[PDB]
């Protein structure tokens, strides 16, 4: 209700009270070189949803609006030891694993696409054209989970992965008051457990948070080539989170065209496919004694060390 | 008859009823002027106490002003000017003592109230008169640590001082070294900053700044000019003053508080004891929670989102650029006034 009020959209409840704020806001900081048209100047770039995430500022008005939202969040109850075990499911271990790496090591660098710009130039010469654009890049990896089941049964679970600095800006390990917040989804999806061990592996290139590297560079989602942060050439730190939720509570009671096709597209689909709240299990305040992500994790959760490493080196892409 | 000389002694030990004699006096208080447990006694406290010394200080009996608000709060009990109940008590007992024809009859007045009241709250509400009426200028009252060190030092030299005074004869008696960097180790990066947060000298500057600009009280008393925007200014250079150390000592500028439903991450644990009330400050734990709050003795009902609220009001009334009165009318939050 909340995010429909403060965007301001159509399905605010109330849009004479509390306004377009979200809206506004960005028209307000895109015009102040002229509030009154009298200079006959259009916008700036945060007055364009195109080019708006440009502007350093974007990002100080969306975190002013985010504590509106966390003020919302910090009123819910803790979720209990309860609501976050899932009885005889237990993840014992995650590594990620890259191709000619150490384990617990993700690599960034540099990378070179061309681009075919003909069909927007216009009034120039027909032919290709083609622009050589630089962007960030990752090397491929998978993850690799174990999970014991310890029933009898099969059990379905949501697979949430998250990923997080170790460190506060200062070189200090961060505490789950602020870690929480600092949280990056980097997949869900929903596997099918067998009684015992299971081994999964999950390929970078699966991650439901993103799409093709095609679809960029010749269904919404996050450009592949940026699922995962620059890091350092020294290295860089992290802290990578997975949690397995029971499925049958996350449930959605609508079926539409295997469970396990988690590809979610918003005008394809008519409803959002957990019942959890976005950004579950980190939305809340932690329960009482939870002081860091250490103490927060339930067994049906697992951490581990990965290393972000970026090499300032340009490849052709292959 | 120098009452302002004799008025001084009220602030010498004051826990020891006024019959056992300040410095080198004593007061010859009336019959119904001691308390109903001592007035049985009253024949051999003389003894004792009223021959020993030099100066013996007549003290004349009066008719008394209704000392019931002031004597409500227990002499074993702890005295805040942050909870209302308490302020109420100390503006009524200010009145009092402001209020009082003659200093001589404040002498009176105060003798019989001291071992009826309160100790810190008559240290309190009898400086602040002092501090007010015209024929008690110019007096040197003495600092709240000399006459209660209990709210300065740790609770741990109070037996190595009464071993020592006790073993010891005077002339022979070592100073007691006051520990410093106490209240936490190492571990607390927060531990830095002890000689500011935990200075005689800056706690007394924050107890005298409520002893000249007092909340509750005679107009008088309360009325100084300005006196909303030196609240905010005082306040103000206390953060820049404090932020001028954490620089100092590897931290960051201090952070407010995100909101009022977070935990607080930074506990804090005093090691003061009070030997007026026989109970601790308790500390904080570190992660601790801000709780709705049901003090029926404090007369404190109040939840988190009535705090919530004010701030709310407060913050429409800022950007309105006018508060609202009590009839509706607008007191605009101009240049000069604004602040105040
Ligand atoms: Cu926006
Ligand atoms: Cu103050």
């Amino acid at each position: 209700i909340l995010g429909n009020i403060i965007e301001s959209s159509i399905l605010s409840p109330n849009r004479q009270l509390y306004g377009d704020m979200h809206n506004v806001g960005h028209v307000f900081l895109s015009y102040t070189h002229d509030p009154d048209h009298r200079h006959l100047e259009s916008f700036g770039v945060m007055g364009d949803v195109a080019t708006a995430m440009r502007d350093p500022v974007f990002y100080r008005w969306h975190s002013f609006i985010d504590d509106i939202f966390q003020e919302h969040k910090i009123k819910l109850p803790a979720y209990t030891k309860s609501q976050l075990t899932y009885e005889g499911i237990s993840v014992t271990g995650i590594i990620v694993q890259s191709e000619g790496a150490p384990v617990n090591t993700l690599h960034t660098y540099w990378q070179q696409s061309d681009v075919d710009l003909s069909r927007g130039m216009d009034f120039v010469p027909r032919g290709n054209v083609f622009a050589r654009f630089t962007h960030l890049q990752h090397a491929p990896f998978q993850y690799v989970i174990q999970i014991d089941n310890t029933s009898d049964a099969q059990r379905m679970g949501f697979v949430r992965i998250f990923m997080a600095p170790k460190n506060d800006e200062r070189g200090q390990p961060m505490l789950f008051r602020d870690q929480r917040l600092f949280m990056v989804e980097m997949d869900k999806f929903l596997v099918a457990l067998r009684p015992g061990a299971n081994r999964i592996r999950r390929r970078s290139n699966e991650s439901t948070v993103t799409i093709p590297f095609e679809r960029t560079f010749r269904g919404c989602g996050w450009p592949a080539h940026m699922l995962v942060p620059k890091g350092l050439p020294e290295g860089f730190p992290a802290d990578l989170f997975v949690m397995v939720s029971n499925y049958e509570d996350d449930r959605v009671v609508q079926d539409l065209v295997c469970n396990d096709a988690a590809s979610y597209c918003g005008v394809r689909d008519r409803l959002y496919p957990d019942r959890k709240a976005m950004g579950f299990p980190f939305d809340r305040l932690a329960r009482t004694g939870v002081d860091r992500l250490s103490n927060f994790v339930t067994p049906n959760m697992a951490i581990q060390s990965v290393n972000v490493i970026h090499i300032d080196k340009t490849v052709p892409r292959t | 008859m120098n009452y302002k000389k004799n008025l001084l002694l009220l602030y010498d030990r004051p826990r020891e009823p006024i019959f056992m004699g300040k410095g080198k006096s004593v007061f010859d208080v009336p019959d119904n002027y001691l308390t109903d447990r001592y007035r049985p006694i009253g024949p051999e406290i003389q003894n004792r106490f009223g021959e020993l010394a030099e100066e013996r200080i007549p003290v004349r009996s009066i008719a008394l002003p209704d000392l019931r608000i002031p004597m409500s709060l227990g002499r074993q009990e702890q005295f805040s000017l942050f909870i209302p109940r308490h302020r109420k008590i100390a503006a009524r007992l200010i009145d009092i003592f402001m209020g009082m024809r003659n200093i001589e009859e404040l002498q009176s007045c105060a003798v019989f109230a001291r071992d009826r009241i309160n100790p810190y709250l008559f240290n309190y509400a009898l400086s602040v008169a002092l501090l007010h009426r015209r024929d008690t200028k110019n007096l040197d009252l003495p600092s709240v640590v000399e006459v209660f060190p209990d709210k300065y030092v740790d609770s741990r030299v109070f037996e190595q001082i009464r071993e020592e005074a006790t073993v010891v004869p005077e002339g022979m008696r070592m100073p007691i070294v006051i520990p410093k960097d106490f209240t936490a180790s190492d571990l607390d990066e927060e531990h830095r900053l002890w000689y500011f947060r935990e200075d005689i000298g800056v706690n007394l500057h924050h107890w005298h700044w409520h002893l000249v600009y007092p909340g509750d009280g005679p107009d008088s008393v309360v009325r100084k000019d300005r006196r909303g925007e030196l609240f905010y200014y005082m306040h103000s250079q206390l953060i820049a003053r404090y932020n001028f150390e954490r620089f100092c000592n590897r931290l960051q500028r201090v952070k407010r508080l995100n909101n009022l439903r977070e935990p607080i991450a930074e506990g804090y644990f005093p090691k003061l004891d009070s030997l007026v009330a026989s109970r601790t400050w308790p500390g904080r734990v570190d992660n601790a929670v801000i709780k709705d709050l049901n003090r029926e003795l404090d007369q404190i009902k109040q939840d988190v989102s009535d705090l919530e609220r004010w701030i709310d009001r407060i913050y429409e009334a800022v950007h309105q650029g006018y508060v609202v009165d009590e009839s509706g009318n607008r007191i605009f939050l101009d240049e000069e006034k604004g602040i105040d």
